[PDB]
């Protein structure tokens, strides 16, 4: 025959002999074994196959679902976005009005007192900052600005942007009022600060300081201004306000880092102090850039960087065998060394995963010798964020145990770092950790833990896993505005699941023997597809040739139905 | 449909435009009467050259890419007599060929030498020995101490 | 009749030593069937190729034989990383009784007495849908514009289909089905051969820049380009 | 630049080098050996040795011949802008007064006489982007009536970068008696105050041409084209491909390359042969890709460099890689050839040379090159055609005169400098031939600017230390038709005039001083100079103080050969061609 068979089969398993990989095979064609040679690869199902399949299926799930079309996609249209000529300077110079230099100095000393980490990842001296903020004011009524000037503009207005997406809407509401703002705007002057007033004139900071970059030609003339500027930025949810600017501003800021080509950080004997200190400052730059680098990919991010930075299990094994500022990437790279599986259905076997937790308790203890001030808010920034991150990893790495082995009480485990981080939540209702409810890696690491909740007391259901969707169903309202259309798409998404939890019980899981039909799996087999299929730049790109024209049973019915009530694309705008 | 060989002995050749496909050079060249330089054959050798283009260039060739049509092409009876010249002078005919990429040409001067280099004695192989250095003289004597009873 | 001689065994299994490996070579037709046409067979008490060194090798020379399918598929399931299988002198050959691993590109040979081809034509002809007089007789512009002339390949008709008669689909169409059998190869050069069965189907991206080539066409003509 | 380096190494390492237990530069008798008056007891070892009459230094004068030209004529002459962030300032908006009269200089009549033009000569160049002009004509009518629209669509705000690319294009190629036939020049002379004897070919052509590029891209200001990827983007990022905009700009090019490879790469496509479950029209979308993608890793590898430092390549021309020769010849031609040249040039940084096999392959395909564009008709009223012959041509040229060079440079073997010679007048025929009525603007592509600066970098450098007079009648036409370049090119165009000048200067420099030797280590000024210049221009492309003014304002702190070297640096300083 031709186009023959793979691997050895169900009747080789069945008889433990060589496999003449024919078809049916050599083996099936000695004892006319045919049907026992093609019933391996319609009635109600019996049995517990749904579940390794349906863990399986979660990873493609987790690739797409919680991760790319609810997060790492902005659906737009060409004709659909308009062009700039107008709130081309005009809205930037509003907010250029609007801000004034007392409003400046509160904003800079809360970020000073309570942001210490960012800064330190971005500039360390923030009173170098206060200084451009002096000369700011000065060259405020300057006209003939320069780039270097127009530089520290950007970084200013950029740490303007950072200074609003952390403050309280009390403190703010001291410094400003609602009423010229809404009347500027245009827009109700019912709501408060908190309720998207914050988050608007923090995209309205963005957007200003970003056509501040504008003005400086930084395409033509690129330095590390830039990726400073974007590394305070990435601290928002500025990725989720525009995905695809923040991909094209990455590229140009991994064009700007190594355009000057440097790949060590920690200096000779006999450099400059100036150069020495500049190198340094890089390797913090540079770890915080791949760390957004980790953070931002999807497809639309077709350039990568933290590829080439090695495995931190690769070095750690032999050793085995500032501190928090790299202990952030140490984190970072070792969910980068976790989660290649995202999309890759091969399993991570019972070493390296075994390897990451056995370190994962030295981390921990790492996190652990920090400190917290109660005094100092830049001191609980800097230790709740690592306190935060270490239970992250600790989470998606007993979830990766419980999914691919089934390795015992890992759901335990589950329940218990859950527990940790609804807690860690609970501390943030506190004066001088409120903000620590704004920062987008708990809008990632609860959305992943709500949703495999949700994915495990749709088909398991735990009472135990029962109550802690009942928990996370309250810690879904127990979130800030900041986030806005994303946090109430996880809403939906708290929903749709939860809803996805009424058809699968209510239904029996048909199949033909092991192709298990439900249609709760056709939905989330769809949920995929349209999504990918959306993710799709095919489509934009035959619209941009112009004259090539884009062109386009009980299982099926009760998918036509929860369906076209339940859009999957109800996350986009 | 004539184009005009220059040496560097200033001799012009006209011969036709079909003749010059055998140069490489000459035949891309053409795309640019017409004359070229030739910066170092002399004019006699170039006209060897030229009557070697008068024979083949009505013949068949190979490939030049080839393994058998390269090494276990035999030679052209017409390129032996034709080419059975003065030593030094088959080094100039072989330098022409490889400057005006006259491939087929520049393998038909080159077995010939191959037949010369092979078949030539083992009492004179014996001789002419270390006509370069290629060794140290105290290798060279071990040799020889190696091979002396019988010779 | 799984069975080798000593010096061989005792090769393979001082085989593992060389980390700097190319070009791994075998004659003995019997051998082959026993050492590379792996034939499904994971394994054998001794006689083990050693999966590490089956990684090393960068290309692989067969020389003289009589079919590489004297099984059912001359498989070369492992043997990941070639890139050069060369063919000296097998009578016959089948095309598609290969299973060509990942990714290749040269594969030549020579001095064959008999060759299928991968059966294209029939292929073709599921996508055009005429009859195969009329893909000779209509579907043939036998095309020798200036660059065909530059070899002769005078013993074969060097065919090219027409660009008026099909619509600029179903030739794209028609030109990957044409890739499909190659699963990106891209170096073939036909030596001295005998007996091709079927016609000569060469798609144009590599015979255009002479990827492909002839040299000693002698029982053969009659070759298209598409 | 110094070594021994003489003809005739011996096989064996000398026996003085090894009583002395040392290295053994095995020269006649050494430069291990010679350099400490040792000679008869290395020289009188076995044979015989002759007089040493060469210019021994000239090999490894070459090879760093070659990494100077590297730095150079590619790099520092072109890649690199002499920039200060606090001299010049930034642009507040200076920007839609500045275009807007070019905008507005510009009418409907005058694009579509413009838009014929291309139609007549360009169509080498832009039928790989886009291919018909219709409907690029229907564009312009598109954007005539959507010249005072209000919702003005990204989409159509592309087709108008793309459209006025085209006309920058236009403007980069057409003879400017009808460029005056077309236009009127004195809106420049009262929009700028300058002098009054001024039609465009004095260099406002040129000026005319990058104002017109920056309306494009004024008009991507407004297109927010970092939150929308369009291959059109690339499409008029390959229009200006054909000008000088990489000159005009080279750092703005970089990031504008950047995001175009961005955009590409975020197709995820990799084929572009198509498949039998395609859309047939999705299907040529991927064919007319693939020539847009072969063209982009073009100007990728032409403007690739220090500054340039995320690559695109993945792929060998000859002998982990992606994916080459799934592809037909149409246009990857032009990309081939290119790919070729990029197997020469990484040897230039790269110490080691290359092995002698794979030039040996790259002569074989240079000759089958010849051929397929042999294989080109004769269209005899299609210019466009011609020039396309002339495209592949000049090309054709190009890579076989580098091609030679290193084999005599790396491995000096037959008539290696003839050949080079050889070369040399058959682009220097092309320019003839271009000389001709109808051909002269064929001379305004960046390849002829390029390839002709390294000919005249490398035989002015040869021609200062070998006065072989038929390489000094090939440096005289060489200068001949330097002044007889066109004068599309001026800033470059004086900065290579000033290099033939600091060239013709050390000339004499050279054969005036007296090298002085020091049995190996030859020392001269003239080596001295060159041994400092790539430091210089090095120390300029190291752009660590940018980043230490990127700091903030933290102030950092990093013989009688001086005399001659600070006294030519004085009368010729190197720094005169960076602006
Ligand atoms: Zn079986
Ligand atoms: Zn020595
Ligand atoms: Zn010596």
């Amino acid at each position: 025959t031709q186009l023959k068979s793979k691997h050895p089969c169900s009747v080789c398993t069945r008889r433990k002999v060589k496999c003449d990989r024919m078809i049916p095979c050599g083996n099936c064609r000695k004892r006319g074994q045919d049907s026992e040679c093609m019933k391996s690869t319609i009635t109600a199902s019996s049995s517990k196959e749904y579940l390794p399949d349906l863990l399986l299926f979660w990873q493609n799930y987790e690739y797409w679902i919680t991760n790319i079309g609810l997060y790492k996609t902005k659906q737009r249209d060409l004709t659909r976005t308009p062009a700039n000529l107008d709130t081309d300077t005009e809205e930037c110079m509003f907010w250029m009005n609007y801000l004034q230099k007392d409003q400046s100095f509160q904003l800079m000393n809360f970020a000073m007192e309570n942001l210490g980490a960012l800064y330190f990842g971005s500039i360390g001296d923030i009173s170098e900052l206060y200084l451009r903020v002096e000369q700011y004011w000065d060259r405020r009524a300057d006209k003939n600005h320069s780039v270097d000037g127009k530089y520290w503009d950007a970084l200013i207005w950029s740490v303007f942007t950072m200074c609003i997406y952390y403050m309280p809407v009390e403190k703010l509401a001291e410094i400003f009022s609602v009423y010229p703002l809404h009347e500027y705007l245009g827009s109700n002057k019912r709501l408060n600060w908190e309720d998207g007033m914050q988050l608007v004139m923090c995209q309205n900071f963005a957007r200003c300081s970003l056509f501040q970059l504008k003005q400086c030609d930084f395409m033509a003339h690129p330095d590390i201004r830039l990726v400073q500027a974007y590394l305070i930025l990435a601290t928002t949810t500025f990725p989720y306000d525009e995905p695809l600017l923040a991909n094209s501003l990455l590229t140009q800021c991994i064009h700007t880092f190594k355009n000057f080509h440097v790949d060590d950080f920690r200096p000779l004997l006999n450099d400059d102090p100036v150069e020495s200190i500049a190198k340094v400052t890089l390797g913090r730059i540079f770890y915080r850039l791949c760390g957004c680098d980790y953070l931002q990919s999807g497809p639309r991010k077709p350039i990568a960087l933290h590829t080439e930075v090695s495995s931190l299990l690769q070095h750690a094994a032999y050793l085995q065998d500032n501190s928090t500022e790299v202990l952030y990437w140490k984190i970072i790279s070792l969910d980068r060394d976790l989660d290649q599986y995202l999309n890759k259905s091969s399993k991570p076997p019972l070493k390296t995963l075994d390897a990451i937790r056995r370190e994962l308790d030295i981390f921990q203890y790492k996190v652990d010798s920090l400190e917290e001030d109660f005094r100092s808010n830049n001191s609980r920034f800097q230790k709740f964020i690592a306190l935060f991150q270490i239970s992250t990893v600790s989470w998606k790495l007993f979830k990766m145990y419980l999914i691919y082995y089934d390795t015992a009480d890992s759901l335990l485990k589950v329940i218990h770092y859950s527990k940790v981080i609804i807690s860690l939540i609970v501390n943030n209702f506190h004066a001088k950790s409120e903000f620590f409810n704004r920062h987008p890696m708990v809008m990632q690491t609860i959305t992943r833990v709500v949703s495999f909740i949700s994915f495990y007391q749709i088909f398991v259901e735990s009472a135990a896993v029962k109550q802690l969707l009942v928990d996370l169903t309250e810690l879904t309202a127990n979130l800030p505005t900041i986030f806005g259309s994303k946090l109430d798409k996880l809403v939906y998404l708290t929903e749709r699941l939860s809803k996805l939890k009424l058809l699968w019980d209510k239904v029996q899981l048909l199949d033909s023997g092991d192709s298990f039909y439900h249609p709760v799996f056709k939905i989330l087999q769809n949920d995929i597809k349209i999504i990918e299929l959306k993710n799709d730049e095919m489509f934009s790109l035959i619209k941009g040739l112009g004259s090539l024209v884009p062109l386009n049973s009980d299982f099926r019915t009760i998918v036509e139905e929860f369906q076209s009530e339940y859009n999957i694309s109800d996350i986009l705008s | 449909s004539n184009v005009v060989l220059v040496s560097g002995e200033g001799e012009r050749f006209t011969v036709d435009k079909k003749i010059a496909e055998r140069s490489l050079l000459l035949k891309n060249y053409l795309n640019d009467e017409i004359v070229m330089p030739v910066p170092n054959v002399r004019s006699s050798v170039l006209q060897k050259v030229i009557e070697w283009a008068e024979h083949h260039r009505d013949s068949n060739f190979p490939d030049e890419d080839d393994d058998d049509s390269r090494k276990s092409a035999p030679v052209d009876s017409w390129d032996r007599e034709f080419l059975k010249v003065d030593q030094e002078m088959l080094y100039e005919i072989i330098l022409a060929a490889n400057y005006l990429n006259i491939k087929p040409l520049l393998d038909a001067g080159c077995k010939v030498v191959a037949e010369m280099i092979r078949g030539r004695s083992p009492e004179e192989i014996r001789r002419t020995f270390n006509i370069v250095n290629d060794f140290t003289p105290e290798e060279e004597a071990a040799i020889r101490r190696e091979n002396e009873w019988a010779e | 009749n799984q069975l080798t001689s000593i010096s061989v065994i005792r090769t393979i299994r001082s085989m593992e030593s060389m980390k700097s490996l190319r070009k791994i070579t075998v004659r003995g037709e019997k051998l082959y069937e026993l050492l590379i046409n792996f034939h499904g067979f994971r394994d054998n008490p001794g006689k083990t190729i050693s999966y590490i060194v089956k990684r090393r090798i960068n290309e692989i020379r067969l020389s003289r034989m009589n079919q590489i399918s004297r099984t059912g598929l001359a498989d070369f399931t492992r043997w990941d990383n070639l890139q050069k299988l060369v063919l000296s002198r097998v009578a016959y050959i089948d095309l598609n009784s290969i299973v060509f691993p990942k990714n290749f590109k040269s594969l030549t040979m020579k001095r064959v007495s008999k060759i299928k081809w991968w059966n294209i034509e029939e292929n073709i002809l599921k996508e055009l849908k005429v009859d195969k007089r009329t893909f000779k007789s209509l579907y043939i512009k036998e095309d020798d514009s200036k660059f065909t002339k530059f070899f002769n390949l005078r013993h074969t008709r060097i065919k090219e289909l027409d660009k008026s008669e099909i619509n600029q689909i179903t030739y794209l169409r028609c030109q990957a089905i044409v890739w499909l059998s190659f699963r990106t190869l891209n170096h073939i050069k036909l030596q001295n051969v005998s007996e091709v069965f079927n016609n000569i189907i060469v798609p144009r991206a590599l015979f255009d820049s002479k990827r492909v080539e002839i040299y000693r066409c002698e029982k053969i003509s009659q070759v298209l380009v598409i």
